[PDB]
């Protein structure tokens, strides 16, 4: 599920809630 | 959790399966 963050300049700030970056777009469980 | 990379300057490398870093990003248990 996309988390509402892209992740092409920096990483996922929503790594903070799960998310992590897959594919240019930060995403949890899909 | 994590997943996706992070490393805050190097680290990580997926862990080769198995995650790393912390604060920086990584993954695995969290």
């Amino acid at each position: 599920i996309p988390c509402g963050e892209s992740c092409v300049w920096i990483p996922c700030i929503s790594s903070a809630i799960g998310c992590s970056c897959k594919s240019k777009v930060c995403y949890r469980n899909g | 959790x994590x997943x996706g990379x992070x490393x805050x300057x190097x680290x990580x490398x997926x862990x080769x399966x198995g995650x790393x870093x912390x604060x920086x990003x990584x993954x695995x248990x969290g």
